[PDB]
């Protein structure tokens, strides 16, 4: 009772046009500590506002963690450094979204959709965070991400027409899960082309539409380059 | 690397 | 003698790639303060990582700015966070000015350098001048013109019409005038004459300056068109 | 807006 969950809502939405999603994620995070269900709109703001704020991390780290090796020892332990603030940076994020996920988010989903989009997310933030994930524990990060993708493509597998946007997403994120982190080129196409096809079945049906064939496309374009 | 969801 | 002046230029490079803006402009910061004169990458590394930083902040700056006139509580939600960027932007612009008075500008040989952080200390005094509200607002306004016209009066006579630089500051002095002076009339004064000028030599602009020399007076005039 | 110098 201590704050205002819409203003918060209204917030997160005056960041995005400003274009200023650590702002953004910061006010989703707020909201989704109420305890009520995001809504569609909620939800999404959400997801976009953390993807937005890891995908900037995630993306310097590609760059900074590259250039590492290459001019791979004062030259190069600048650049080690800065990867691991950077990592750090990232590790946050992932475990501000993750927890939000495990404690708040999934636990409290009716939408079977919910269940699988959340899902989605959860497999998603374990794997940035097994990207950059080095040592030991990575095995182990690597593995909450293969149960959480799983559980939610058996969930969609049994609840959404291989046309919808969320499940085909599903399967192109968690095939790419594969083949990155997994090492598996094998099962990588294997979910890849499986969802694609299935999705061609019915791709006489299709609103969705549009987003439909645009993951398809990732799909294939997957497929091809893999 | 491989492409992923993205909007 | 405490750090290294080498590794920070580095540090501002390596920040550059991975696209951490804010980190950039801090290494360079770093080295600006170190005294030495600014080499003309280190120069550019300085220019390009805090534009780029009070960029992010004008732009968020006007967005909310304007769904802000466009409920009261429904208002003051997005009056205090057009406050909140506007100090986070004049900080920002604080930062440079001062490194530009207190080391850059009162170290630099170079006309076309005395020239260059002279017309940013216009730039950035007015970027200042524009989420600056109230009565301390005619007073930074006029930092500006001043600063500008110390370097126009350089360039005016140190450098060929032709030269980007001064293009550029003749450029961003003009948009002073139209903008921020609401001198609709001295705007496109210069304008022309600057572009003008440029044209006359413009088959020389060897196969250097070139390219952004007609990039430009492209905004140059692109300026003078959507002004009529 | 105006235009103004960028890179």
């Amino acid at each position: 009772g201590s704050m205002d969950k819409n203003e918060l809502v209204q917030k997160a939405k005056l960041a995005e046009q400003a274009e200023r999603y650590d702002d953004m994620a910061a006010c989703m995070k707020s909201v989704t500590e109420q305890g009520a269900e995001l809504s569609n709109e909620e939800r999404n703001l959400l997801s976009v506002a953390y993807k937005n704020v890891v995908g900037a991390r995630r993306s310097s780290w590609r760059v900074v963690s590259s250039i590492e090796q290459k001019t791979e020892e004062k030259k190069q332990q600048m650049a080690r450094e800065y990867r691991e603030k950077i990592e750090t940076e990232l590790r946050d994020i992932c475990n501000d979204v993750l927890s939000l996920l495990e404690k708040f988010l999934i636990p409290n989903a009716s939408q079977a959709e919910s269940k699988v989009f959340y899902l989605k997310m959860k497999g998603d933030y374990y794997r940035y965070l097994a990207e950059v994930a080095a040592g030991d524990d990575k095995k182990g990060i690597v593995d909450q991400s293969q149960q959480a993708y799983q559980e939610a493509f058996e969930i969609s597998k049994k609840e959404m027409q291989p046309t919808h946007p969320i499940r085909l997403g599903l399967a192109l994120n968690f095939s790419v899960f594969y083949y990155e982190i997994l090492n598996s080129p094998e099962k990588a196409c294997s979910l890849a082309k499986t969802a694609f096809d299935e999705a061609i079945a019915e791709l006489d049906t299709l609103e969705s539409y549009k987003d439909s064939t645009l993951i398809m496309q990732l799909l294939r374009d997957n497929l091809t380059l893999w | 690397k491989s492409a992923t969801t993205t909007v």
